[PDB]
């Protein structure tokens, strides 16, 4: 029985073909794991928003022109698809109170269809509040964010910007090698007036935010130039992910 | 009635708060005076007035962020955050997403995600009866409706996969849907979903797993070890 | 509470970690356990002979007096510990550090960390349709190249036979990835169970860790549209080659039309001629930048086959 | 078809049963998450050990009487099984330079076996190294790692100890119901001759640590009055830690 009931081997083993995740998931989750080893705890909310949360919260305040720009999907008067996630904070600075900070991942929308933009597409906007954090402490952490996002092969640039719910501004603007820089992120501290209308004193507390498109981040890391391509969800392009 | 310019005064600790850097007097004194305000120094303080010109300068951000800009971005040195370490509550009784997401892509499936505005022809009819959210300003005529369920997006996404030759695709999603009701915070309950799409043959071409097409007992086994066996189990019934 | 500096600290993303192969293994249905680390040197010699043992001065008994030397012991007391219960269908793994004594060493010994693991028993637990089979090997290796080779390379793996004096010689192997001894798997000798008293076929399946520690960050590329076709192809050959000149040279030959490799069907029953065997061998033929037509399709298959009379068979006339 | 062919709806479905982990592994992945999210990594290492990592380094020195109350297991004069899991600390605080902070799982071995002691117990040592922390700095740690781990349900109390290889010491002691006070973990502050052996000043520089037992505090946690039941390895105990 020893030496005559042998079978062949190296005949491929029975299994079910496990999947994988998708690109802007892997990449979310990635990025939440870096800012989760510092505390940043993650915060959630709803995808439909009226003014107040929105545009008239972030000192806008609506005879800006931010509400043309931002290419928004409207209902009637008082309700909006979220153009960017920064209700989900507020909606959290304004209940507790004073000395921490969050993250939030969650999808915007745009009024743009073209062969480089989707109207969908994920957005990452971190907070953090506390006392005695300036712009040193923006660049010492958002460097630290790229370098270990990246594995040291690229430059960054601090240029100015300007954001409504962020003075003063920043831009972030990694070096790459097809042109010249691609612009990955934007941040700056906390506007004062931001911070008035929720329940925080600006004289004594002072804080950040940054936000960083996840499709180009991923885009730009792994190699993909299509943007339409992410949400058409061809297995073809997915399976080479996992 | 001409547009006039208001006394903004920038002490030391704010502009020292805000940057984090030190910047001398004697350049920040300058900065301004170059830039084209009218500046007098007034003892660890500073009272300039605004240019015409510009229509940005009402308060102190406005009058730290040109200093900063004039000084640079990149000569600004970096340092880390300083801050406490509080630990933050957790608890052993919830459930976490990405267990769940990593048991369901190891039983075999795959996450898509897709959009999450559908056609309110082929919307009505895997719902009839519940009225949609339909849409001013639409893009195209096909995506004027906030859906309803994960479905019209899936059974598009599984006939867009199966026009490209692989009639093989087990794909699931996970997003948040709109339903009206005149109860919610605003006018639509908004929940939480976990869904999906299986298809296809069970086994693929092997040397002894024959060839059935999915029944629903195996998908029943499937959602078992989703809901059972990781939250909660025992109190189930169908 | 304390005052500190919030750097981040270095990541990465090419490696993988313990935890998600444990988590795998248990959407596999494995039960982790954890063994005593200092086993019995009468049963410890019984699976591995040749290699002396690292032997402990006043030990607590008899029953306990030698370090590991693989993590085949404990495992095997695990089982015949619940089988002597009133308990069947055991499915365990563990991972721990085996002691191996050398030389060349750091204090005489080498470490490596080991993740191990026992299936034995019924395979599907009784179920309505699904009948009554125990597990062997291609289960086993099937539920192992999941968790090997798919969060790490499956980039070149071979499996060859290697003996081991604690295991049978034809149903077990040794996976390599790319030139390197790395783990030996399959079903334990069939009187190695005579002493234990192990009731049922076990199997094992050992793994060197800090080798397969490091995946792949993956790179897009360009994807067509076009369709592709189903061509079946059944070589005769003796029932000598297992599978290692069979489905691995039909790849090599041409890099831009042949993607994917198959097989549904063995054929050995009353057709074809006895010692020989046919194995049906699928194909999906594909073109990267156009279509494929019937007549590049013959090109394709008749270059595999002439690439396939160097294993001294071609193929079948059907 | 329709009304027809119908089948039986509530039978239970293929699939393969799922399996737990083991209860000491679950309380380690669960404290390591619970000191991850501080920043804490962990580190890892070798079971064998000569004396000059186990107690030569943590200033025991040799003539001390904590070379037989150890119980250790010894093979001839400069190797023994790891009695105290610190090695792994000591080899990541010689190489590189100050300040980190890393914490650490393995097993220990102690020549003890009776109905209440195992000779392998998992241990768990912490250690942080950096300027100006203190006593306050341990007791504000502590009490918070006790108050997740357990749901605020218990009282603790600080008494006084010793440990060698950490002075000035103490012993945490949270509060049972059955008895009186079951000893859960010890800490302490770094003695200066453990830091000057290595690398760093003992004049700027400070710092803790911190060794608590895994199966002590499962036992409590979880109900689990028997401590030798942990290593037998029963499916029909194991089963409902899942």
């Amino acid at each position: 029985r020893l030496a005559a009931e042998t079978i062949d081997i190296s005949l491929p083993g029975r299994r079910i073909e496990n999947g994988g995740l998708h690109p802007v998931t892997r990449t979310i989750d990635r990025i939440e794991s870096f800012f989760g080893e510092l505390g940043f705890t993650v915060a959630t909310g709803p995808e439909i928003e009226d003014d107040y949360h929105n545009f008239d919260a972030l000192n806008i305040p609506g005879h800006h022109p931010a509400r043309a720009d931002h290419d928004t999907f409207w209902f009637d008067a008082t309700r909006l698809l979220r153009t960017q996630t920064s209700g989900v904070q507020i909606r959290t600075m304004k209940a507790q109170q004073p000395p921490i900070r969050i993250i939030a991942p969650g999808r915007v929308y745009r009024n743009d269809y073209d062969q480089t933009h989707t109207p969908m597409f994920h957005q990452m906007e971190g907070l953090i509040v506390d006392t005695n954090i300036s712009f040193t402490n923006l660049k010492g952490t958002l460097h630290d964010f790229l370098r270990n996002f990246f594995e040291e092969d690229l430059q960054i640039r601090f240029r100015p910007s300007y954001f409504p719910f962020t003075e003063p501004s920043a831009e972030v603007d990694v070096m790459g090698k097809n042109g010249k820089w691609l612009e990955v992120l934007g941040c700056g501290m906390v506007h004062p007036n931001v911070l008035r209308n929720v329940g925080i004193d600006p004289e004594i507390y002072s804080g950040f935010a940054f936000g960083m498109g996840m499709e180009r981040l991923t885009m730009l890391r792994y190699g993909v130039t299509d943007l339409r391509s992410f949400f058409e969800n061809d297995l073809r392009f997915l399976k080479q992910f996992k | 009635t001409l547009p006039k310019r208001a006394t903004i005064t920038l002490r030391r600790s704010k502009l020292d708060r805000l940057i984090g850097h030190h910047i001398a007097d004697e350049q920040v004194s300058d900065i301004l005076r170059r830039l084209g305000c009218e500046v007098t120094e007034g003892q660890d303080e500073w009272k300039a007035v605004a240019p015409t010109w510009r229509f940005d300068m009402e308060i102190e951000e406005d009058l730290v962020e040109e200093v900063a800009r004039v000084y640079g971005y990149n000569n600004i040195p970096d340092e880390p955050i300083q801050a406490g370490l509080i630990m933050g509550t957790h608890r052993e009784a919830d459930l976490s997403l990405k267990r769940v997401k990593t048991m369901l892509n190891d039983k075999g499936y795959q996450e898509v995600i897709t959009y999450s505005f559908v056609d309110p022809k082929v919307q009505q009819l895997i719902h009839p009866g519940a009225e949609a959210l339909l849409l001013p300003n639409p893009i195209s005529v096909e995506m004027s409706a906030m859906r309803l369920s994960l479905w019209s997006g899936l059974l598009a996404t599984v006939v867009y996969n199966q026009n490209r030759q692989q009639n093989r695709v087990r794909i699931f999603e996970t997003g948040l849907r709109f339903v009206p009701d005149t109860q919610a915070n605003l006018g639509i309950r908004q929940d939480l979903m976990l869904a999906g799409v299986i298809c296809g043959n069970r086994y693929d071409e092997h040397w002894n797993l024959a060839k059935e097409t999915v029944d629903f007992y195996d998908l029943k086994g499937d959602l078992e070890a989703v809901l059972d066996l990781t939250g909660k189990l025992g109190d189930i019934q169908f | 509470p304390i005052q500190a500096g919030l750097i981040m600290g270095t990541h990465r993303e090419a490696d993988l970690s313990l935890k998600r192969v444990k988590t795998m293994l248990n959407d596999k249905g494995y039960q982790e356990v954890i063994t005593y680390s200092f086993v019995d040197p009468k049963v410890q010699q019984l699976i591995h002979p040749g290699a002396e043992a690292l032997l402990l001065p006043n030990p607590i008994s008899v029953e306990m007096s030698a370090m590991r030397l693989s993590l085949w012991s404990g495992l095997l007391a695990t089982v015949v510990y619940n089988q002597n219960r009133q308990q069947n269908r055991v499915r365990i793994f563990e991972t721990g550090l085996r002691f191996v004594p050398d030389t060349q060493a750091n204090l005489g010994i080498r470490q490596d960390l080991m993740l191990a693991g026992v299936i034995c028993g019924n395979r599907y637990d009784e179920h309505w349709n699904l009948a009554k089979e125990t597990v062997d090997f291609y289960d086993l290796k099937g539920d192992l190249e999941a968790v090997l080779d798919l969060t790490g390379k499956l980039g070149d793996i071979q499996f060859k036979a290697e003996m081991n004096p604690a295991l049978h010689p034809g149903q077990s192997a040794a996976i390599y990835l790319k030139d390197e001894r790395i783990g030996f798997i399959g079903v334990v000798h069939p009187e190695l169970e005579r002493k234990l008293d192990l009731n049922g076929r076990t199997l094992v399946f050992e793994l060197e860790w800090n080798k397969l520690a490091d995946r792949i960050v993956p790179q897009a590329r360009e994807i067509s549209r076009f369709p592709a076709n189903r061509r079946d192809i059944a070589v005769v050959v003796a029932e000598n080659v297992p599978a290692a000149d069979i489905l691995s040279e039909c790849k090599k030959v041409g890099v831009n039309q042949v993607v994917g490799v198959n097989l549904f069907d063995v054929y050995r029953g009353k057709g074809v001629a006895e010692g020989y065997k046919s194995l049906a061998i699928s194909l999906i033929l594909q073109d990267t930048n156009r279509t494929l037509e019937e007549e590049e399709i013959a090109a394709t298959v008749a270059k595999c086959v002439e690439a396939l009379k160097e294993r001294f068979q071609a193929s079948l006339r059907d």
